[PDB]
């Protein structure tokens, strides 16, 4: 597909929209140019969504409770507000963890204040207090409590910060109030931030004067990995086999304690830049700790990262870094040998949140796959910068794409495989185009690391070359 | 590591020694986790009667609810109408979960939109998000009708759906005769089922309120059928089938049975079949209106009896031998069509089955939960089978209901040890199954955990979960099942007896130990 | 209607040749025939297929698994006069009864019914030197009349 | 002991300490059993590759067959005819097992009689047992027709069913026009499916042989359908349903779908519906005759093509997406009726499902077994799903079949590791599942054991059995299932994927160990 051709498409598509919308949308669609280094010159992002267009975006809450906090295993997260939000997100994100559920770990659990006609009327600041006591009594081993506020809290002046301070002090227990009310911001992003800040203000600096923790010149912390299907663990193992010592994981199978010792580290390894760069930049000021972003999607990008990381230490590390790559070379290569053929030349289209849309490209190319179009559901301009460099030439880029939009593009471009969310998975399948949840690994994974890729491949395969696809068209049609 | 020949995924990958020794360090090293022996202590504690008492005293805390908010049902309901696009006036994040939720349960595309209201509207409402919204939607997905619901926000800051809609028409954002029914659906009131009630009602009005003059009860010789919040396709169908087999003219109000099962032929349909608008407009002319799931259609029965002037019967959700009879009968009475040999037989067979395998079901303690009608129908049926529904929980139920159920329980020897609970959640149920242990749980996937827990305490304590309800995510295509009518009875009866036998096999498969009761013929 | 004959006799005396020519002449007359080599030497078909040495069951079977791992397609060949011929297979030096390799070759033919086929004749070229139970096979199973 | 309040049956009664210490003495004291350690030795041995080799070399011994004798099928077949009484001319003991067998599978009353031949007839046949027999039967259960089959004895001493029957008419024991078809069914030839073939054929003749003059192919605009030996009610139905939905005129020859599901209304029916005699008589006038399960209807295809002069098509048992298409098509071609949107959709849906859950089914090794058509259709379908049918066993199959299957396997990437076996039994399969382990077995209840064994070796070795086939006794009402057509595909697809997921849950339910992969959404 030519450049002058793609441009035309976008236009032919926007012809449906009404004036006002047709304009804002035109700004969120572009034809990649690997040359440009400033996104602002072709694609605008992180702006309010147009009403009625069926976006795939979400809200602060999700970006907060479901994205950052919910993952911590030892604390208890309270979905403060009506029952709604709390229920849908329950165990909806496969951010794995190790622990005895209900006793000292609570992730696949739903804690909510369940607001009622009266809690909205007279505020439920009261209930929230009582609640905590009941909490503290029935799940003693909890090492902390959070309060992810849903849409109604901020709208009725309730004041959680107080209750927290009070009850927290009163019980010698940590309690984090989070103003993640859905109406704030326009995506899951503002939630991240709001969340990050919260993390800092009420938890981060809790062990600054405390120096009993024995450190080492090889301590690090993985920031930005949510152990989706075990991603973290697959990444973790490499870093350690590399000799390093990761003190924490944010927030994949992470614990409050692991978070607290984060300042006692030498290097911050950030995966999801968009989700936690906020706490990193901070950690750099209030702790002088350096932070670099890596990527473990596909042998190539992985190897490249492993070294670029070892390069921040001594020989002992950089030697091991090679010992590792060595060990796994036979494996990842053997994989490419089996699947690379079965995929070579197949074009793919993606649309995810704020990192994967680009991070996974490498892995795909490593399998002769061609990403003809990717885009973000809520990424910021700085994300598209890092992006345009990975995406090929004359490719298609879309921000906060609309249901209609995404659907039409696919129809013209006719990708060989679409990787996106669940609110899509089923649409394109009826059109007969293989699909893979790039969000939840389609209940598979992990995809990060070496032992990961193996699967990533195997999967892309099974789904793309599955016979079922050759049967859509009826014989008598 | 990985053997390109036999790749291992998340599981059992992490069972590999290295991963084992990997996580072990991470634990001891930075997790500062409570000594196992404590975790084992605390756990054991929660499985006690003492913990229960403390648990049931909860007032402000709710752990693992068993209900969703109103909009979720308003959406579903709206989906039952030809080219109708569910529109939720409020924050966009909500619609996200809605589609996302249903998709996992139906494994089908759920079409629904939002006028993405934000912070900048928490002061001056969204009289604009509505204007632009309705226009954008109508011109993009070109629906024939747009039903409007609301989210938490929308109601708290209080927006007048009616007004806003009337202005979006006045100011010319959407034609003035373009159907745009509406209903307020506060999250903080009742459960999702309530949404449906409202929504439906909201549509009923929009097509029959301002025009009851030329309407005359019985003029069409049809019976209106309102399914309520139903998530099992097979139901909508069996209803239609039974009636059509009876020669009865019917008008199913709110039929999503088509858009929830669009076929995979190469093209995506965002709409499919469903209750036509004309069907709604005419409804008033129907001989009468039957409510399949009454216990959560009061706001509709009111309107129906009040406006349309229909004599809605006092019928229970048609589940199990008994009630379904009553349903067929009342239907006859109204329509004037005799119960066809066909059904007389289906019934007979349902009975055959019952006798064919009571021996196994007899005296089997169950703990169950779900929605009002569903739950009570399940209870009723278990009694018709000779089981003891010991823990009938129902988070979204009310007192009036609890009574009706107790009445049903009291009318059967098999209801002596039955207890009904409302307002309680799955964390409560968790205890009821430890202290006063049943043999199985009949409920949704959220119950998969309760099982895990019962096992952690021990094999002899594990309580197998029998998925029947909503939502269901850890199994596929069960949404094609059927619970209503005799067809339904049969399915459930089988899903049961077999679940039982299924487990008895597992308990007697032990070689030279218990495999002596591993009979071939059962 | 199908006669089952077997030619027995000492080795190194043109037996196999006479047999094959017999079948050949038998073919001209119009009789559809089938030869089954039971001579450990394995050379009872060469003269019909022109081949230097046909593939014995026992060979191709050990290049497939057990027995019914292969198909008559590469075991039974049609040479001059449409004759069908298969060579049993020499017993494994030291280990294995020649007779054994025979039955397995017959029973195989029986299974894929290489018999029910308008055959008027079927000759089992059998080496009758040390007339043991092994070489007696085709007679014991009562496949040779 | 027993607590009148909570009575324990066989299990777990004998787990009580006293019963434990009770049996313990009995063992040590008089059983002279091999020291455990040996039993453990021998066992382990059987699970080896070495044992397999030795096992597959069996010639005279058969352990745990997977077929039944002919008569069993002649009976079933005969049951598909209006007021027809299956009559087995031979020892009475046989009929005992027959009814007794089917009852366990259908949980319905199987009506069948025997002319109780004894020792005193092993010399002079039973020319009398026939005379009195036919008379007694006819006057007692007053059937409209009596189909005669034979048992092992009858054939060995060799009795001429035809003659005996002709004399029973001549001597005046039963009217001369009373329909009494017959067929010889030697236990020692083929399996039970062969009986059906025979029997059916035997009836076909009795009504069309002596009168092919006034018959003219295509004169009735109908298609005859011969179901063969079918034990899943749901099938007979789906066929009728699909055709009737297609506007095709059909004549199902041998329909027991009614007497195998008589309703429980207070009165016992020994007969119910079934192929009328006139239907058979007229069959010749049918446009053509389709064989649902060809692989075991050769003796009928012959007669059909040979006498009725029909051009029977080369169709495979309609199972799975592909073949069922071909079936519908060929049916169209013949009838001249287009494939209705209805089915075009049902199909599309079947596909949706497939795509909806291939991920889970893909690359799943199965070991299966049953009858020819059934097995091959199962195989075909598993391939359309992306599974690897590794151990296709079929005791009653033949070489010609094995080839057709291998042809089917060879035409698919998913058939690389596939191996077909005929003549082998369940004890062989037992080894195949230990050495080259699959993930599930798809077969009848006889396989429940193989599972036990796979477990005795270890949890990681256990292979879950998935009941689909015949006979089935450890579960209830599965005989109402459906395997043919799209309806069928769906059922199986579900029974599968879910059986899979069902097990994955079990493997990740361990608290703080493997419960991390105990996802809610799958
Ligand atoms: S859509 Fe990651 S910026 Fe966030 S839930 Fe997923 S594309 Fe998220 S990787 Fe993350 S683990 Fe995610 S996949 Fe950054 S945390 S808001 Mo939807
Ligand atoms: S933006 Fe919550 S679902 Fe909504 S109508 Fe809600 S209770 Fe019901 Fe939406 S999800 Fe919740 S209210 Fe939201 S914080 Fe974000
Ligand atoms: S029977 Fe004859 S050929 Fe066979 S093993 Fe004995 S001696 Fe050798
Ligand atoms: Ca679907
Ligand atoms: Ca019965």
């Amino acid at each position: 597909m030519s450049r002058e051709e793609v441009e035309s498409l976008i236009q032919e598509v926007l012809e449906v929209y009404p004036e006002k919308a047709r304009k804002d949308r035109n700004k969120h669609l572009a034809v990649n140019d690997p040359a440009v280094t400033q996104s602002k010159k072709c694609i605008i992002s992180n702006k309010k969504s147009q009403p009625g267009l069926m976006t795939i975006r979400g809200c602060a809450y999700a970006g907060s409770k479901g994205v950052v906090w919910g993952p911590i295993k030892d604390m208890i997260h309270i979905s403060h507000g009506p029952v709604g939000c709390g229920q849908y997100s329950r165990a909806g994100r496969r951010n794995y963890y190790i622990g005895t559920t209900g006793v000292n770990a609570f992730v696949t659990m739903n804690f909510t204040s369940d607001f009622q006609e009266k809690d909205i009327v007279f505020g439920g600041d009261k209930k929230l207090a009582k609640l905590i006591d009941e909490v503290e009594t029935l799940f003693p081993l909890n090492k902390g409590i959070s309060v992810q506020s849903e849409c109604p809290i901020g709208l009725i002046g309730d004041d959680i910060e107080s209750v927290s301070k009070v009850k927290g002090a009163e019980l010698s227990k940590t309690i984090v109030p989070v103003r993640c009310e859905g109406f704030r911001g326009v995506s899951q992003s503002l939630g991240h931030h709001i969340a990050n800040d919260a993390v800092r203000d009420w938890v981060l600096g809790k062990r600054d004067e405390d120096t009993t923790f024995a450190s080492t010149p090889y301590d690090v912390a993985i920031i930005g990995d949510y152990n989706i299907g075990g991603d973290a663990w697959s990444s973790r193992i490499l870093l350690e086999e590399m000799g390093l010592r990761c003190v924490a994981q944010w927030s994949g199978d992470g614990s409050i304690s692991e978070i607290e010792l984060t300042p006692k580290v030498k290097l911050n390894l950030v995966h999801c830049y968009r989700s936690m760069n906020y706490i990193s930049r901070h950690m750099e000021e209030k702790y002088g700790i350096p932070w670099m972003e890596y990527n473990f999607f596909g042998p190539t990008k992985t190897i490249e990262s492993l070294r670029a990381i070892a390069a921040k230490f001594d020989e002992s590390i950089q030697k091991k870094c090679e010992e590792v790559i060595a060990k796994y070379k036979p494996e990842w290569e053997a994989v490419v040998a089996k699947y690379r053929p079965r995929l070579e030349g197949k074009r793919v289209m993606l649309y995810i949140g704020g990192l994967r849309p680009r991070h996974v490209i490498g892995a795909y190319e490593d399998l002769g796959m061609e990403v003809v179009g990717t885009g973000y559901e809520f990424a910021h301009n700085d994300d598209y910068d890092r992006t345009m460099k990975e995406m090929g030439d004359s490719t298609l880029l879309y921000d906060d794409v609309t249901g209609y939009e995404f659907e039409e593009f696919v129809k013209r471009i006719k990708p060989d495989l679409i990787g996106s969310g669940i609110k899509e998975k089923f649409i394109f399948q009826k059109m007969g185009i293989p699909f893979r949840e790039m969000h939840s690994w389609d209940y598979s994974g992990p995809y990060h690391g070496f032992d990961g890729f193996a699967i990533f491949a195997r999967d892309m395969d099974m789904t793309l070359n599955n016979p079922c696809w050759k049967k859509l068209q009826a014989p008598w049609e | 590591s990985q053997q390109v020949d036999k790749i291992k995924a998340s599981y059992p990958l992490f069972l590999d020694q290295d991963y084992k020794d990997m996580l072990a360090k991470k634990r001891d090293g930075f997790e500062e986790k409570y000594p196992q022996d404590k975790i084992d202590e605390v756990f054991q504690w929660t499985t006690t009667k003492e913990y229960q008492e403390l648990n049931f005293q909860r007032e402000a805390l709710t752990v693992n609810p068993a209900k969703a908010c109103q909009p979720l049902g308003a959406v579903l309901c709206a989906l039952g109408f030809e080219k109708t696009m569910p529109y939720v006036h409020g924050s966009q994040g909500c619609v996200a979960y809605f589609r996302s939720y249903f998709n996992r349960h139906f494994r089908e595309p759920v079409s629904c939109v939002s006028d993405s209201m934000t912070e900048d509207a928490a002061v001056f409402g969204g009289q604009q998000n509505m204007k632009d919204g309705l226009q954008n939607c109508k011109a993009t997905y070109k629906p024939d009708m747009i039903a409007v619901s609301t989210t938490c926000m929308a109601e708290v800051i209080g927006d007048d759906l009616n007004a806003f809609i009337n202005n979006s028409k006045k100011e010319g954002f959407i034609p003035d005769e373009f159907p745009v029914p509406f209903a307020h659906t506060p999250s903080f009131v009742g459960s999702h089922v309530t949404g449906w009630d409202n929504m439906f009602e909201g549509i009923a009005r929009y097509f029959t309120l301002k025009s009851m003059d030329d309407k005359v009860v019985g003029s069409n010789k049809k019976i209106n059928i309102v399914p309520g919040f139903e998530t099992y396709l097979g139901n909508f169908r069996v209803i239609k089938r039974m009636l059509s087999e009876m020669g009865v003219g019917y008008s199913l109000l709110s039929d999503p049975e088509e858009v929830l099962d669009t076929p995979a032929d190469g093209q995506f349909r965002m709409y499919a079949g469903g209750t036509t608008q004309e069907e709604m407009k005419d409804a008033p002319n129907a001989l009468n209106t039957v409510l399949l799931q009454p216990w959560h259609l009061e706001k509709t029965k009111k309107f129906v009896e009040g406006t349309w002037k229909h004599e809605v019967p006092k019928l229970n959700i048609p589940m199990g031998l008994d009630w379904t009879d009553e349903f067929l009968m009342k239907v006859s009475e109204i329509s004037g069509q005799p119960i066809p040999a066909s059904l007389t037989k289906e019934r007979g067979r349902l009975v055959d089955m019952m006798t064919d395998s009571h021996t196994w079901l007899h005296g089997k303690r169950f703990a169950l939960w779900g929605d009002p009608d569903f739950v009570m129908g399940l209870v009723k049926f278990l009694l018709e089978l000779g089981c003891e529904p010991v823990h009938i929980l129902c988070h979204n139920g009310n007192k009036r209901w609890k009574k009706a159920v107790d009445a049903i329980l009291a009318a059967s020897p098999y209801g002596k040890n039955a207890t009904v609970y409302i307002g309680k959640d799955l964390w409560h149920l968790r205890s009821l199954v430890f202290t006063d242990k049943p043999d199985f749980m009949i409920g949704n996937s959220y119950g998969k955990f309760i099982q895990r827990d019962t096992l952690h305490k021990g094999k002899e304590f594990e309580v197998p979960l029998i998925r029947i309800g909503f939502p269901i995510f850890d199994r596929h295509h069960l949404h094609r099942s059927t619970t209503l009518g005799y067809e339904g009875a049969m399915q459930i009866l089988t899903t049961l007896v077999n679940s039982i036998l299924e487990r008895l096999d597992e308990e007697t498969r032990g070689m030279q130990a218990t495999d002596y009761n591993h009979d071939l013929v059962r | 209607a199908m006669r089952q004959c077997a030619i027995y006799g000492k080795g190194g005396i043109g037996k196999s040749t006479t047999t094959q020519n017999l079948v050949a002449a038998l073919a001209e007359m119009g009789k559809k025939v089938m030869i089954v080599g039971c001579d450990p030497k394995a050379d009872s078909t060469r003269l019909i297929l022109h081949s230097k040495a046909q593939n014995t069951i026992m060979e191709m079977a050990a290049e497939a698994g057990t027995v019914e791992d292969l198909e008559l397609e590469d075991v039974l060949k049609a040479g001059y006069g449409g004759v069908k011929c298969v060579e049993s297979g020499g017993p494994e030096p030291g280990v294995g009864c020649a007779g054994r390799g025979v039955i397995t070759a017959i029973n195989f033919l029986e299974e894929e019914g290489a018999y029910e086929d308008d055959l008027d004749f079927v000759f089992y070229d059998v080496l009758g030197d040390v007339v043991c139970g092994g070489f007696a096979m085709p007679i014991r199973e009562n496949k040779a009349q």
